[PDB]
């Protein structure tokens, strides 16, 4: 810890330092907002009820699926005064901003990756 | 018709019905009025509060975005706050990076994209709501109106809003370029006249002007003095 | 970390005039490989860029910054004043703070308006700052102060100017073991571009 | 969502009119007189005095927990109207909001921003 | 009982395949034969449009050295499904190093197609193939897709509108003899293709492949000389 | 464009360059080679709270190391009309981390209507401090009057956060901070506020390595916002006695090209 | 053969038929399928 | 360790090679071609740490020839040379310490050829006659002494001749023998190799 | 029929409907020139809002400037070209980051397409209601033009016109073309006369047409856009020579 049960498409990625983390502002970094919405749900759950979390987190879900397709970006208007970051420009838009990506990938890979059927 | 009730299909002859239906929405709303001058720019409307039940401060129409820009709307209520607040957010993020304030284009821009960006969706409403937004870079005014579907204009002296089509007649034959703020607000004044349904008074005006001062609004008593000159 | 390679930057305001001079020279250590590598970057046509310092780094921040300096150029109709590519390379490098670059730029350059020369620099990470009457950056920073402050003088013509960005470097860079072996000296007058490449002890 | 959206001009909220209402807001609108209830607030110069009505439907319910005022936060009330599953809910949802609120800048809501956020989270 | 792919009939009859199948029986033809070391590709075009350039609008792509591609009905769906299969056979070629044979090839096309028929949610690709090409063997193969997920190794078929007839011609005219040389694949497959067609040489286009030559299209003054040559019945 | 992209690209703090930059310190460390330095401009910081409002003032001296990189670098920035701090130390990171509150605020205030408290600048600049634990070091001194009262906070590189009347930090402040601790007084005036002020930013300036040239005040007032740069001008620089400049044709020349624009 | 190089040992028909019907048995609603394989086989 | 080295001149792009493998105290095989052909004018040196060095130069290789099969034409050393520069950082930079050194070649059809150097950290010159391994150090001031700006190509190999005796001479290892491949405006010619008896 | 309801259906026969049916809604654009010459690769234009209140904007309302070379003009409905447009720039400039060589033509129009038929396979998003036509120079293939299709069915055409009247005046272009010799003043004015005979002949003026040249000279390819005063004499040149019939 998987075995193998196109290397051109993926390749070049020692398996050797994604088990061994960077500089340790690292996990705190590449998965934040996944981590602040839990921190929010559980505190909701512990002192709300079991109905707010489930509630919200739904609701993210049914706003998640209608933004354009992802081979093109997203200028994701709604769900963010639902979030709360209405206005809490941080260093997660001015700093190599989506729009201006330097490498792009291939669009119906990307759509069907999205869609998860890879 | 089988092929309305849906914004993804087109017409069997070249059309969008639900973007149609947004544009006559907004075109039934309420009236506002944009005038272009050498030295500035003036933006009149009137509210549906004319009750004295409600009150003057709190909701407000014509709100600033930094220092240079600002919006008035002709559409739904509720349906352009988070569009403004889009819009500032958007003029902060480009004032964080390239340290000078946001050019009126790039806004302009930027604004009809996201409102577009409802459109080729599927399953979500296109915004009910169309708006001017006036501005002042380099020694100059800009004007543009934006519309449902999204499609900026260099306008002038456009009228939209309710019977929108007789202040474009009225107004084509005002207007004559080469004129300072005093004339054109009483021209504004004069067109919102031409079509109101009573008479102004002095709680149902909210000029806003954009001198190569900032984006002052026009205080009610300022207003009153105008509105009495 | 910036003497795996070799590099030497500086930038004079005068009258109406702004000259840029770099070094060529490339080498691992003490071997050396090539004479000619070009450190100066023609970004616009009356502004420069004198990137300085490990060069596996300058080719990629030299791509990245010609690419969004093409992007903002086109979407925004006419040409950039001088003051913006500074925030630009300002958010460029704090792009990687934590995983740091190794560039130390000089822009200097003129407004398309004003025609009022500007100069100024960056640090490692990107801490803009301004200078009126000379900058320099680079591995050799320390022998280059003390050439600078006594030789210079305010309101100087092009000629003077040349002359001083010249005498500022020829007989001070070459007091290093790194980077010499050649002078290119950019002079950046009002209406036309000018370049000079002087001749140094082959050493 | 595997049931679509009903076809027709009023039964779904995200397809216009002809004319361009929307008539399910509408029908929202109309939706509150269905309880059937009075609620009148009144400011003077110093005090925000608001009354309602309470009625009991019969005799074996409890008098205590059939109220129409709740609080919000230490010095903000409310008097919601109209059906009361929802208003149960909207008020559990500024409460949440005024709480985060002073969690991120440390002082009591002006009452605007409290609606604001209620308006546009509706 | 025909509005969703993952819907079947009271009899059975997937009916989107079927449609997809009508669609593919609408563009111009194709055909292809294999000799004792030779392959032709030959195809028609519908339209010539002197202002347009035939330069960029073509059929006979290039999938490989050894392999090549002739597709028929909707373009750019054709297009995605060539490259995707360069790609493939690159990877395939990375991974192993032996250049890629044409069955493994064609199966990954037909796996590619078959896929988009699983949801109501994606349509089929409507397209069909001819693909053919020399193996690392030295032995001719040639294959043919179909739209639902099916494959055969044919000799001499064809495909497109008006397939019927060219079929039914080359099954009354293929024989050992005429598979010998080089020029009599051609002199065979022009003939094929004259039927259809209204006049030659005006809008016929080749590919002749040699053993390990390449793909080698043919320019219009060789089609002339082979149409003249041809021309000589007696 | 590319055959080996999956997932959309994310924005935020990049992270390609720790494993390469590690392999090559280690390599460079033991060859004793030249070291990456940035600009640590150690520097003086005095705030004092007078009967009115608040003053404030730095030095304006900014080293990379042992060498003097800038004589005129202003330490006082601008984040509201009534708002103002400073930065201590790698002012690369406090620049950004100053203007990014300040962007905040503006757009606070603009949904607001009304002027920004000082207490909302300190809850986000605790929170963003406290989320990049450590490895980012701005020790700040933020002040400004606002519809309560006069404040002053004194944010430190880890989140911590305090009240004082009077605050001196930065590489050089205990000579400023003793000073005021000998003069200071409870309720003085302006005129004798600022020179109290310019006196400890004198002693401090003077008896330490970190800290040089001019000195400036920032005067935030009730109805009366000031902003004097410079201030008072301790040292000034003597005169060249020999003239050394070079002539037409001193320098030699190899090649040369000429280019005409427009 | 996955389970040849796990348990190293030959196949039991019943144990592959058992295998295959699971598989068939994901008719339903993720590369799910959704619709039901339309096919029939005679293992032996 | 190993060597490279490549000589310009008016018209080709010489390089020479050293067949040898590598292991503890032991050489498993006395030839094994380096060099591995990108298109029919352009050649790919490559010597490194063992393994990334035959994954790299397989990897950039499966995708030159995708550009060709793809758009028809075929790409430019330049081009290469700058895609090849890109993908070695942005590789070795992500999660891989490598350790590769490459020597790119190839004769366009406008300004005559082309020889890159390129060391470890993926960085890009232009020189006109580069060199690589540990005998860059004994022969680049051979090949510097003598070479004109104008080399015939019945000189070079004299020269390279005399490059390659001063480092079997004067070496501690034993390179054994070596092979020689010159690209004109014809393809990729070869040479006889060059084995010390 | 009823199968039109959605973007993932056939057809008895074998067609996409709601495809067909967005082909229409270029029909009701402007038109657009753009033959090809020798030297120059010459787009004429049209500018739909002649309205008395309009202020002018640079670069006109239709021509784009890509990269540094190629142009494009747009037709149909108007909101989603500022989106086309946008990522077709930001897809030239990832090609130059990639490789320092401007991007050939096929790498830009066979990437652009590749997005406007990707929708057009995953149903619940409308296709792009777009006739881009495209413009460029390299060094492979000299001077060629491209021209799209919201479907994408892009071809190498060497003179088209897209927009309403395209029928007449792709006719009258074809057979009023001298093909193999032709020179950037006469394809001038020739797209002037095919404009004059198309259109509801209201005889033109600086107001209605916008035209743009890729006139390539001293090794940097320019593009420019002819001045208002710079098309007025021209269409009186134009006018003479028409009244100049003779006849009796």
């Amino acid at each position: 810890s998987p075995v193998t049960e196109d290397l051109l498409r993926k390749g070049f990625s020692c398996v050797k330092n994604e088990l061994l983390p960077s500089h340790p502002l690292e996990l705190s970094e590449k998965n934040f907002q996944l981590n602040q919405d839990k921190m929010n749900f559980s505190t909701l759950r512990n002192i709300q009820g079991l109905f707010a979390p489930l509630k919200l987190q739904m609701e993210f879900k049914a706003v998640q699926q209608v933004q354009r397709l992802p081979f093109l970006s997203s200028s994701n208007l709604s769900l963010d005064v639902l979030r709360g970051n209405d206005e809490t420009i941080g260093f997660e838009d001015i700093l190599n901003d989506p729009s201006q990506s330097e490498v792009m990938g291939e669009p119906h890979l990307m759509v069907e990756y999205k869609l998860g059927l890879l | 018709r089988g092929y309305s009730f849906s914004l993804t299909t087109f017409s069997p002859s070249g059309k969008l019905v639900q973007i149609e239906y947004a544009l006559a929405a907004v075109a039934g709303g309420a009236p506002s009025v944009g005038i272009k001058a050498a030295n500035g720019v003036v933006l009149a409307t009137e509210k549906k509060q004319k009750s004295i039940l409600y009150d003057e401060r709190s909701v407000h129409k014509v709100e600033p975005i930094t220092k240079h820009i600002g919006l008035v709307y002709s559409g739904m209520g509720p349906d352009y706050r988070v569009l403004v607040h889009r819009a500032r957010k958007l003029a902060q993020q480009y004032y964080l990076v390239y340290q000078e304030p946001i050019p009126t284009a790039q806004l302009v821009q930027r604004v009809a994209s996201v409102m577009q960006e409802y459109t080729q969706s599927g399953g979500v409403r296109p915004f009910g709501v169309s708006l001017l937004i006036c501005g002042w870079n380099e020694g100059r005014p800009y004007l543009f109106q934006s519309d449902p579907s999204g499609a900026y204009f260099a306008w002038k002296a456009t009228a939209m809003g309710k019977n929108y089509v007789n202040g474009k007649t009225f107004l084509e034959k005002r207007y004559n370029e080469d004129l300072e703020l005093e004339d054109a607000i009483h021209t504004a004044i004069l067109t919102l006249k031409e079509s109101f349904e009573g008479q102004m008074t002095e709680d149902n005006i909210e000029v806003g002007i954009c001198n190569e001062a900032g984006f002052r609004r026009l205080t009610p008593t300022e207003v009153k003095d105008y509105l009495a000159a | 970390i910036m003497s795996y390679n070799g590099g030497a930057v500086m930038a004079m305001k005068g009258k109406n005039c702004v000259a840029i001079a770099a070094d060529r020279r490339f080498g691992i250590q003490a071997q050396m490989v090539t004479t000619d590598f070009q450190k100066i970057f023609p970004m616009g046509d009356r502004l420069y860029i004198g990137l300085a310092g490990l060069a596996t780094d300058v080719q990629t921040v030299a791509q990245r910054l010609k690419f969004r300096l093409n992007l903002y150029e086109l979407k925004e109709g006419r040409q950039i004043k001088p003051y913006t590519l500074m925030s630009m390379v300002a958010n460029l490098l704090y792009e990687k703070r934590f995983g740091p670059y190794y560039t130390e730029p000089v822009i200097a350059g003129l407004d398309p308006k004003t025609f009022k020369p500007f100069i100024c620099s960056l640090d490692l990470i990107g801490c803009p700052m301004v200078t009126d009457d000379f900058v320099v950056s680079g591995t050799c920073a320390e022998q280059m102060y003390g050439m600078c402050e006594s030789l210079w003088e305010p309101n100087m013509d092009p000629d003077h100017l040349f002359e001083t960005i010249s005498q500022a470097m020829l007989n001070a860079v070459d007091r290093d073991a790194v980077s010499g072996m050649g002078v290119i000296v950019h002079i950046i007058e009002k209406d036309k571009i000018t370049t000079r490449t002087l001749k140094a002890r082959m050493d | 969502m595997s049931r679509g959206s009903s076809a027709g001009f009023d039964r779904h909220i995200t397809i216009f009119s002809p004319e361009g209402r929307l008539y399910q807001v509408e029908y929202a609108f109309k939706a509150i007189n269905q309880g059937g209830l009075t609620s009148v607030a009144v400011r003077g110069k110093d005090c925000a005095v608001i009354v309602t009505q309470k009625k009991v439907p019969d005799k074996l319910l409890d008098s205590s927990t059939v109220t129409h005022l709740f609080k919000i936060t230490e010095n903000i009330g409310c008097v919601m109207t109209g059906m009361t599953a929802d208003s149960r809910s909207q008020v559990q949802r500024a409460r949440y909001e005024a709480a985060n609120w002073k969690y991120k800048y440390g002082y009591e809501i002006p009452v605007d921003m409290l609606c604001k956020r209620i308006a546009d989270i509706s | 009982y025909d509005r969703a792919i993952t819907v079947f009939s009271p009899d059975g009859h997937l009916f989107q395949v079927e449609y997809a199948q009508e669609a593919v029986k609408k563009g111009s033809t194709a055909v292809g034969v294999r000799g004792r070391d030779i392959v032709v590709l030959g195809v028609e075009k519908k339209s010539v449009a002197k202002l347009q350039d035939e330069r960029t609008v073509r059929k006979i792509c290039a999938l490989d050295d050894n392999v090549c591609m002739a597709f028929a009905g909707l373009t750019a769906d054709a297009r995605i499904v060539i490259n995707r299969a360069r790609v493939e056979c690159q990877s395939h070629r990375l991974t192993v190093e032996d250049p890629v044979t044409v069955e493994y090839i064609t199966r990954y096309i037909a796996s590619l197609k078959q896929r988009y028929t699983q949801s109501n949610g994606r349509r089929p690709f409507g397209i069909s193939a001819l693909i053919v090409g020399f193996d690392f063997d030295g032995t001719p193969r040639l294959y043919q897709t179909d739209p639902s997920g099916t494959y055969h190794a044919w000799k001499a078929n064809a495909i497109g509108r008006g397939a019927k007839s060219v079929r039914e011609f080359l099954e009354k005219n293929y024989t050992d003899e005429a598979i010998e040389t080089d020029d009599l694949t051609i002199k065979l497959v022009i003939k094929a293709l004259l039927e259809v067609v209204q006049s030659g040489g005006k809008n016929i286009e080749l590919a002749v492949m040699r053993r390990d030559q390449s793909l080698k299209i043919l320019n219009p003054e060789e089609i002339e000389k082979y149409v003249a040559e041809i021309e000589k019945e007696k | 464009a590319a055959v080996s992209v999956y997932a959309p690209p994310v924005g935020g703090f990049s992270f390609d360059n720790c494993r390469r930059n590690a392999v090559l310190e280690a390599d460079f460390a033991k060859r004793g080679y030249k070291l990456p330095k940035v600009r640590k401009t150690g520097t003086t910081i005095a705030g004092v709270v007078y009967k009115d409002g608040i003053v404030l003032g730095a030095d304006t001296r900014a080293t990379e190391g042992m060498v003097v990189a800038d004589k005129n670098c202003s330490k006082i920035h601008f984040i509201s009309p009534n708002i103002y701090c400073c930065g201590a130390g790698t002012a690369a990171d406090t620049d950004m981390t100053t203007q990014l509150i300040s962007s905040n605020l503006e757009l606070h205030s603009l949904s607001t209507g009304r002027l920004p408290r000082v207490v909302t600048a300190n809850r986000m600049l605790k929170q963003m401090l406290f989320r990049y634990q450590g490895y980012i070091g701005a020790a700040l001194v933020l002040g400004g009057v606002d519809v309560t009262g006069p404040h002053l906070y004194s944010i430190y590189p880890h989140g911590s956060t305090d009240k004082l009347p009077y605050v001196t930090m930065g590489s050089g402040s205990l000579a400023a901070m003793a000073v005021f601790e000998d003069k200071f007084r409870p309720d003085m005036e302006e005129e004798e506020a600022k020179n109290l002020v310019s006196e400890a930013i004198a002693a401090g300036i003077f008896n330490d390595l970190g800290s040089g040239s001019n000195i400036d005040l920032c005067v935030i007032s009730k109805n009366k916002l000031d902003f004097l740069r410079p201030y008072t001008v301790p040292n000034k620089k003597g005169t060249r006695l020999g003239r050394y400049r070079c002539e037409k044709g001193t320098t030699a020349v190899l090649t040369e090209k000429i280019t005409p624009l427009e | 053969q996955n389970h040849w190089f796990t348990y190293n040992e030959t196949m039991t028909v019943e144990s592959v038929t058992q295998a295959v019907s699971n598989l068939a048995l994901q008719f339903g609603e993720p590369g799910a399928m959704s619709r039901p394989f339309g096919v029939a086989l005679l293992f032996g | 360790m190993e060597y490279l080295i490549g000589i310009q001149g008016p018209d080709y792009v010489l390089v020479a090679s050293d067949r040898v493998a590598a292991s503890n105290i032991v050489q498993m095989k006395d030839d094994h071609d380096k060099m591995f052909k990108m298109s029919e004018k352009i050649l790919l040196l490559c010597v490194g740490e063992a393994g990334d060095t035959v994954q790299f130069a397989e990897y950039i290789q499966k995708n030159v020839q995708l550009y060709k099969m793809r758009n028809g034409y075929e790409l430019s050393p330049t081009a290469a040379a700058n895609f090849t520069r890109r993908n070695l950082a942005d590789c070795l930079r992500s999660r891989t310490p490598y350790h590769v050194n490459l020597l790119l070649a190839g004769y366009d059809e406008h300004e005559g050829p082309a020889l890159y150097y390129m060391d470890y950290l993926a960085a890009l010159a232009k020189a006109p006659f580069a060199a690589h391994g540990y005998g860059a150090f004994l022969t680049l001031s051979i090949l510097d002494r003598y070479y004109t700006p104008t080399i015939s190509r019945e000189r070079a190999v004299e020269l390279l001749r005399k490059c390659l005796e001063e480092l079997q001479k004067r070496f501690i290892l034993n390179l054994p023998t070596f092979s020689v491949r010159i690209i004109d405006k014809n393809g990729i010619h070869d040479l006889d190799n060059i084995s010390f008896p | 029929r009823r199968y039109d309801s959605r973007t993932t259906i056939f057809s008895p026969e074998g067609r996409l409907y709601q495809v067909e049916y967005a082909m229409e809604a270029i029909g009701h654009a402007g038109t657009c020139l753009g033959i090809l010459a020798n030297d120059g690769v010459l787009l004429a234009a049209e500018r739909r809002n002649i309205h008395k209140l309009l202020d002018e904007v640079f670069f006109s309302e239709k021509i784009y400037k890509l990269n540094e070379d190629m142009a494009c003009s747009v037709a149909g409905i108007t909101s989603d070209a500022n989106v086309l447009t946008n990522e077709l720039r930001l897809i030239a400039q990832r090609y130059l980051l990639q490789y320092q060589e401007p991007i050939p033509c096929e790498q830009l129009v066979t990437a652009l397409c590749d997005i406007k038929q990707a929708y057009t396979q995953f149903g619940g998003k409308r296709p792009f209601g777009v006739s881009l036509l495209y413009i460029g120079w390299d060094k492979h293939y000299g001077f060629q033009l491209y021209q799209s299709d919201p479907s994408g069915n892009y071809g190498g055409w060497k003179a088209t016109c897209i927009g309403n009247n395209s029928a007449a005046a792709v006719s009258m272009l074809k057979q009023d073309y001298k093909e193999g010799e032709m020179t950037l003043k006469s394809a001038l004015a020739l797209a002037i006369k095919v404009l004059n005979k198309t259109m509801d002949v209201s005889k033109l003026s600086a107001e209605k047409v916008e035209i743009a040249t890729l006139t390539r000279e001293n090794g940097k390819t320019v593009i420019r856009v002819l001045k208002q005063k710079e098309v007025e004499q021209l269409i009186k040149k134009h006018e003479e020579e028409e009244a100049k019939a003779e006849r009796e």
